[PDB]
RNA sequence: GGAUAGUGGCCUACCAUGGUUUCAACGGGUAACGGGGAAUAAGGGUUCGAUUCCGGAGAGGGAGCCUGAGAAACGGCUACCACAUCCAAGGAAGGCAGCAGGCGCGCAAAUUACCCAAUCCUAAUUCAGGGAGGUAGUGACAAUAAAUAACGAUACAGGGCCCAUUCGGGUCUUGUAAUUGGAAUGAGUACAAUGUAAAUACCUUAACGAGGAACAAUUGGAGGGCAAGUCUGGUGCCAGCAGCCGCGGUAAUUCCAGCUCCAAUAGCGUAUAUUAAAGUUGUUGCAGUUAAAAAGCUCGUAGUUGAACUUUGGGCCCGGUUGGCCG
RNA sequence: GUCUCCGUAGUGUAGCGGUUAUCACGUUCGCCUAACACGCGAAAGGUCCUCGGUUCGAAACCGGGCGGAAACACCA
């Protein structure tokens, strides 16, 4: 309408983010960044309502003002930055590194990493091309472009970025045998093993990854991530791992727990 | 086959119809058609002021003796001529003429209730005061 | 622009308001009960008509369906907390046994009759309104409480209530002063 | 066929009618007790059944 | 007043904020309410710390009555808590006074009427009372 | 080939005469923004959907344009038409279908209040601004819970049963009372605390707060469907009552008042529109001899429907689900 | 608000400062049946809108008020 929107109302933004309905007409809307505003988590929830550490709205903009929390190296200052997957927050204070890690639930986690783990961040690369000046360059999930990559990195693998040198160190090719992320879709967060793909050369790869405990599901390929070999995790898999179970046996330890 | 087609590819033809055959429902018509916002008196509304333009007298139909001590009331907005009626017993001394007269249905959803004839309309309200209130005397009618 | 907040009507009125068997059958259960509305005995009908449609929707499944077995000890399993199915009738079909008085039953008026605090289910309503009786140790002053076989034994006097001790009350205050300032 | 019959007969039988005041009664209770009231006057202290319970009789 | 009988709940430790918050559980049994500035007080000594250090808001009394929720906020130090306690809760309790800026209507009023000048207007002003001074 | 940020009759020059249509084009009406959804019901379905969310159009009716990434912007300009304001008659300033409020319209719809304290947005930016928004006020649009009363003793009237010592007491009862008594909180006051940007409310709780004359609960009906009078007084085809049948012409169980009773209950009645009722829209699931309904008859397209048949049968095994001797 | 045209039984509505009556409808009354009905045979129905004067004497001569029937006005 006659150009941009900025604004959103509290009842159309995405719903894993668990925002409530009575506390305001609007939500925090991300800012332009890294992930899709549909694909991310804005700072300002992931610290007033996941991490409780903020109460109020100033609360999160005193202290992202303070300097304190590192978001990709990066300290970073807006209350509306679109953290989405595979970012990891620093806090210097508290002795805490913070890394967004999507549950099987399907939602966001607090899942809480080692300082040697923050160091390293994986990025699934989309876009692989031969800039100008002839230097090549490749496109992870991020945005974060890396010029003069490994030959042998094409699309759809996954890089190790140094994060805080901004350079890629290991890479993990696509094949059969890989412990992949579903990020997206109604099956998101499992992790399982690829057996096979039918190509479809008309759009929409689809994947069947297979789960730990025999269960198969589809997955199309723009959703998947793959995060390491066969029972080898380049990443501290979140609690759970991706098991999915049913209604029944997730009853029967709620009632196993209490 | 009960004189109706039964085929699994046959749908349009009962489609249609059933769009012709519909229009011999009186509710259908009278929806549709829209009669109620062109020829209807009310002009599709539950209650009209109007003018108390003279006071009326009718007599019953067969089988009946009485005098309903109806009125002709001219609608505000459709400025049509009307006949209304005062329901309750000694409600005529309430209304005069040159009077803001609440009017509402009688209950046949257009038609005659009873040995009235011709009037479909009966007065709830006269003056901004309900004829209830008066007739219970639990509210005066202002002057002026 | 805030979100709507959400309402339902908790009550239905029956389709046949007119008929005498009907009215004397609530006229029965509503004095037996004490209860002023027949609201009250629609509002608790409405409630059997729910579990029952929505347990005949089970019964119309097979065994061993995730569907019909998850939902299905989730109710029975809510019926014999609340008390109005007993231990040995959870299997389903007796849910579409239940009957109004079992729900009944169920309401905190009663229990108040039964544990035998009031001697009249009238004054068990006054005694529920005046604020004289707690639940654990929570005063509750709503008829219709609906205790669930665990707070049953919790049922007693409020600390803050003139008939459990406490304060001896205002209009005991107001004849002790009379007559003591008369005797002085 | 006539439509300006007299309308002086208005409110006739209004008028004729005798004034009566309504007495003061005992207050009946109202909600939980005139409920009860019904409970113990339909079943438990019902006078006259003749044949069929009869629930306003008139001087018989 | 008796019996008080402070129990705390959910105690968290905020070194981003300099501040520790606890859902603070207060009893008040065959007493009314406790007011604000008695739980502030006897929380200064069971963390530590000062009277003018703490924050309490809610305390929602339950029904019944004998108890009442509400939550409660610890800071270090005073300049630490006049740079993070809001505005409104300072000027309540001791911490500060808030400023009439008159209301909201006149301040609108007098912007519109500041906006209507273009400059500061005292030669605006100097020549209008020249031209209208008779 | 121009123009566009781009493909394109978007436009231009030339050439060909094509493109859509009974499979419902085109034209007309719309008490037509569309959808997510709402009411109603066993199922099927019908009706509604301006209205909190998403996608669109407009700033009184049209046209044109600057700036800017983004407008064909109207709380930005330019012109015309219909409106309309200030004039010391030259001239100048406007578009509330933004927040309040005013006139008119009508059956029909609120304060010319407070705050950026929350949910967010914007700027150079933590600080500032936002009738976005929140709070309060009016508010019986709709929903939830729930006061108006209960409990003892006396005067009668009972239901099992004890004495079978007469019709004596009746021990336990359930109500009727020109019987009388104790305890009980709530509505309303609110010291105070909490609440909240300041507050107003909710909750808490000092203290003050019923004995009925009291702190008073109404809305309809009592011939039938449709539960509740062969009661009293008044009226006498008059007044009037009734959604349907009908009642009233001097014996009114239907009118107008009183008594009594019943229906729902802080709710009830009425009018209009709609749904179930309606198997009176019938795909599920109507009827066509006589109640309305086979075209006079035949040919015949679109449409609908359309004979049978083409790989069976027989074994050999394996691993899963449901129960199963033995637990 | 200021100014102008009318006001007359129940409906109609005449008619005319020494004095308000008529006319149809109607309104009742004796008439018949059982209630009727038509058929009929007779008589009950106005402070002349209100007030005040002019007035021997007025409703009408005049003026004030109201009602209705028509106008123009009416930015704390």
């Amino acid at each position: 309408a006659r150009g941009p929107k900025k604004h959103l109302k509290r009842l159309a933004a995405p719903h894993h983010w668990l925002l409530d309905k009575l506390s305001g007409c609007y939500a925090p809307r991300p800012s332009a960044g890294p992930h899709k505003l549909r694909e991310s988590l804005p700072l300002i929830v992931f610290l007033r309502n996941r991490l409780k550490y903020a109460l109020n709205g100033r609360e999160v903009k005193a202290i992202l003002m303070q300097r304190h929390v590192k978001v990709d190296g990066k300290v970073r200052t807006d209350t509306t930055y679109p953290a989405g997957f595979m970012d990891v927050i620093t806090l210097d204070a508290t002795n805490e590194n913070f890394r967004l890690v999507y549950d099987v639930k399907g939602r966001f986690a607090v899942h809480r990493i080692t300082d040697e783990e923050a160091s390293y961040k994986l990025g699934k690369v989309k876009k692989v091309q031969l800039g100008k000046k002839g230097v090549p360059y490749v496109v992870t999930h991020d945005g974060r472009t890396i010029r003069y990559p490994d030959p042998n990195i094409k699309v759809n693998d996954t890089v190790k970025i140094d994060l805080a040198s901004g350079k890629i160190t290991d890479f993990i090719k696509f094949d059969a045998g890989k412990l992949v992320y579903v990020t997206g879709g109604r099956n998101l967060g499992r992790i399982g093993t690829i057996v096979h793909k039918e190509r479809h050369d008309g759009g929409f790869d689809l994947v069947h990854i297979k789960d730990s405990l025999d269960n198969t599901f589809v997955t199309r390929l723009n959703n998947v991530f793959v995060i390491g070999e066969q029972g080898k995790p380049y990443i501290s898999l979140p609690k759970g791992k991706g098991i999915k179970l049913s209604i029944a046996e997730e009853r029967d330890r709620r009632r196993a727990q209490q | 086959g009960k004189g109706k087609p039964r085929g699994l590819n046959s749908a349009r033809k009962l489609r249609v119809h059933r769009r012709n055959n519909r229009w011999a429902e009186n509710n259908y018509k009278k929806r549709l058609l829209g009669t109620a916002f062109k020829s209807s008196p009310f002009g599709g509304s539950s209650h009209a002021k109007g003018i108390v333009l003279e006071k009326l007298g009718i007599e019953s139909k067969q089988p009946n003796s009485a005098i309903r001590k109806c009125v002709r009331v001219q609608l505000i907005k459709n400025g049509k001529k009307v006949t209304a009626f005062v329901p309750n017993d000694g409600c005529l001394n309430f209304v005069d003429e040159n009077d803001e007269v609440l009017l509402a249905g009688f209950g046949r959803k257009g038609k005659a209730k009873g040995d009235i004839p011709g009037v479909r309309f009966k007065v709830v309200k006269v003056s901004g005061v309900s004829l209830l209130a008066l007739w219970k005397e639990k509210k005066e009618k202002p002057r002026s | 622009p805030r979100a709507p907040r959400t309402y339902s009507k908790t009550y239905s009125t029956p389709k046949r308001p007119y008929e005498s068997s009907r009215l004397d059958a609530e006229l029965k259960l509503a004095g037996e009960f004490g209860l002023k509305n027949k609201k009250e005995i629609y509002r608790i009908s409405f409630q059997l008509s729910k579990i029952r449609r929505a347990a005949r929707d089970l019964l119309t499944r097979d065994e061993k369906d995730p569907k019909r077995l998850f939902e299905g000890n989730a109710l029975i399993r809510r019926l014999v907390r609340v008390g109005v199915l007993s231990e040995d009738k959870k299997k389903l079909d007796y849910v579409l046994a239940l009957k109004v008085e079992d729900f009944l039953e169920r309401r905190l008026q009663t229990q108040v009759y039964k544990l035998g605090l009031a001697k009249s289910v009238h004054h068990a309503r006054v005694l529920i309104t005046q604020r004289h009786i707690a639940v654990g140790k929570q005063i509750v002053n709503i008829p219709s409480f609906m205790v669930r076989l665990d707070s049953e034994k919790h049922i007693d006097f409020a600390p803050t209530s003139p008939f459990g001790g406490a304060r001896p009350g205002r209009v005991a205050r107001r004849n002790a002063a009379r007559k003591a300032e008369a005797s002085g | 066929a006539k439509v300006h019959g007299s309308l002086a007969r208005a409110g006739k039988v209004k008028s004729q009618t005798p004034k009566v005041e309504k007495t003061e009664k005992p207050k009946k209770p109202k909600g939980r007790a005139y409920k009860r009231l019904l409970y113990t006057r339909r079943f438990v202290n019902v006078t006259l059944v003749n044949g069929k319970r009869r629930m306003n009789p008139g001087p018989s | 007043s008796d019996a008080v009988t402070i129990r705390t709940r959910k105690v968290i430790s905020n070194p981003l904020l300099a501040r520790k918050q606890f859902v603070v559980d207060v009893l008040h049994p065959n007493r009314a309410n406790v007011s604000k500035d008695e739980l502030r007080e006897k929380l200064a000594e069971v963390y530590k710390a000062e009277k003018d250090a703490v924050s309490v808001f809610g305390f929602r009394t339950q029904f019944g009555g004998g108890k009442s929720v509400g939550f409660g906020l610890v800071y270090n130090s005073v300049a630490e808590a006049k740079k993070f306690e809001p505005t409104y809760r300072l000027v309540r309790y001791g911490l500060a006074e808030k400023v009439e800026k008159a209301s909201r209507q006149q301040r609108k009023q007098k912007k519109n009427r500041d906006k209507k000048i273009f400059g500061t207007g005292k030669r605006l002003a100097k020549k209008v009372a020249r031209r209208n001074a008779d």
